[PDB]
């Protein structure tokens, strides 16, 4: 409802340059706030992209929903082609936390089932059962925004 | 001081930047004071640790490509325990 | 362009950037500054070999592609203990414990 794509009409090129060394998962926010799914991008792939002015991409890892920046930021909202250049989309990995990064590394090595079957606190074995998610990721940026 | 020293549970010291170190919050409360004894993080563990803040120092408000920061499988669960308890 | 180190002796380790085109000896001055001992009481080492003062770390094979924040390349130390330096000898880091059957 309030993180929602324009419906502009308006063309706008856009290149997705994957940055990162994760397979990336474009992700457009349709008119009603809703997470789409786009075709894959190999690590070191770009890709040209007919999108439109104030639409709303957000990138994260295709295979663990890890998110990724996108020109330094979490979403990226194409605009006005001067010249008919394109936009530039910048896939980065962000600076995970070691914790994050620790979490993703052990949720890649362990399957879910065996989580419990780790010797670490219970907080932990929450955090890695905690997997990155769009929805809820989608939920804290529209909290953030309340606070402004 | 300029550097802070950072004692493992078997005796390394590790000489970071205090700046580097205070990317810690738990480092960083410990200090504020020159050197901070871990009695449950070992060197392997804690020399990556050190890594990471130099890792994190220097890609954080970086538009140069960032790489992977990289961890074995063998030490990815003691370094859990340890980012956990130190709060980076 | 800068070059990420891990310079050690024995049990200690001291995690610090330089600049390719510094040289040995700067590189000396800097442990100095850190370990209170004199470039004259110091030994800098790549491995067994033992580094010319005047060399620049480019030149010993310190580059950004080798030393990098989150992999380091070590450089050995080694004192002037009463006018004989002491064998280079770094104590190695702890060894992890074996993999769970989960990994
Ligand atoms: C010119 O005025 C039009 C008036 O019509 C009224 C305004 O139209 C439109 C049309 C649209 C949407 C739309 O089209 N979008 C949404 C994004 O903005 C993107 C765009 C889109 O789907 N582009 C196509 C071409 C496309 C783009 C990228 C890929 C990818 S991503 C990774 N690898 C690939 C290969 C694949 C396909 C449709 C609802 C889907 O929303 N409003």
């Amino acid at each position: 409802p309030v993180l929602r794509s324009v419906n502009s009409r308006e063309p706008s090129q856009v290149i997705f340059c994957n940055r990162s060394p994760r397979v990336v998962l474009p992700v457009w926010l349709n008119f009603d706030g809703e997470p789409q799914p786009y075709p894959t991008l190999p690590p070191g792939t770009g890709r040209r992209i007919h999108s439109y002015r104030g639409h709303l991409w957000l990138f994260r890892d295709a295979g663990t929903h890890d998110g990724l920046l996108v020109n330094q930021t979490e979403l990226f909202v194409p605009s006005l082609n001067v010249d008919g250049q394109p936009i530039f989309a910048n896939i980065t990995l962000p600076v995970y936390t070691l914790k994050e990064r620790c979490l993703q590394v052990v949720r890649s090595l362990v399957k879910p089932e065996n989580y419990r079957r780790l010797d670490i606190v219970r907080s932990l074995y929450e955090d890695l059962e905690d997997h990155p998610n769009v929805q809820k990721d989608l939920e804290r940026l529209t909290q953030e925004r309340i606070a402004h | 001081m300029m550097y802070v020293k950072l004692i493992s549970s078997d005796g390394h010291e590790f000489i970071v930047k205090r700046e580097h170190a205070l990317t810690s919050g738990t480092i960083k409360a410990m200090l504020s004071t020159n050197e901070v004894n871990f009695r449950e993080i070992p060197s392997h563990v804690l020399s990556k640790v050190c890594m990471y803040f130099t890792y994190k120092v220097r890609y954080t408000n970086s538009s140069t490509e960032i790489p992977e920061f990289p961890i074995a499988p063998e030490i990815a669960l003691e370094l859990l325990m340890a980012a956990n308890f130190l709060d980076c | 362009m800068d070059v990420f180190l891990m310079i050690r002796r024995h049990k200690t380790t001291i995690f610090t950037d330089a600049k390719e085109s510094s040289t040995v000896f700067e590189l000396k001055r800097i442990v100095e500054g850190i370990l209170k001992r004199p470039p004259d009481e110091q030994r800098l080492y790549k491995d067994d070999q033992l580094l010319d003062d005047g060399k620049t770390l480019g030149e010993c094979g310190f580059t950004s592609q080798t030393a990098r924040p989150q992999a380091p390349a070590t450089v050995g130390l080694a004192f002037r203990a009463d006018d004989t330096f002491e064998a280079l000898c770094i104590e190695p880091f702890s060894s992890p414990p074996e993999l769970p059957d989960v990994m």
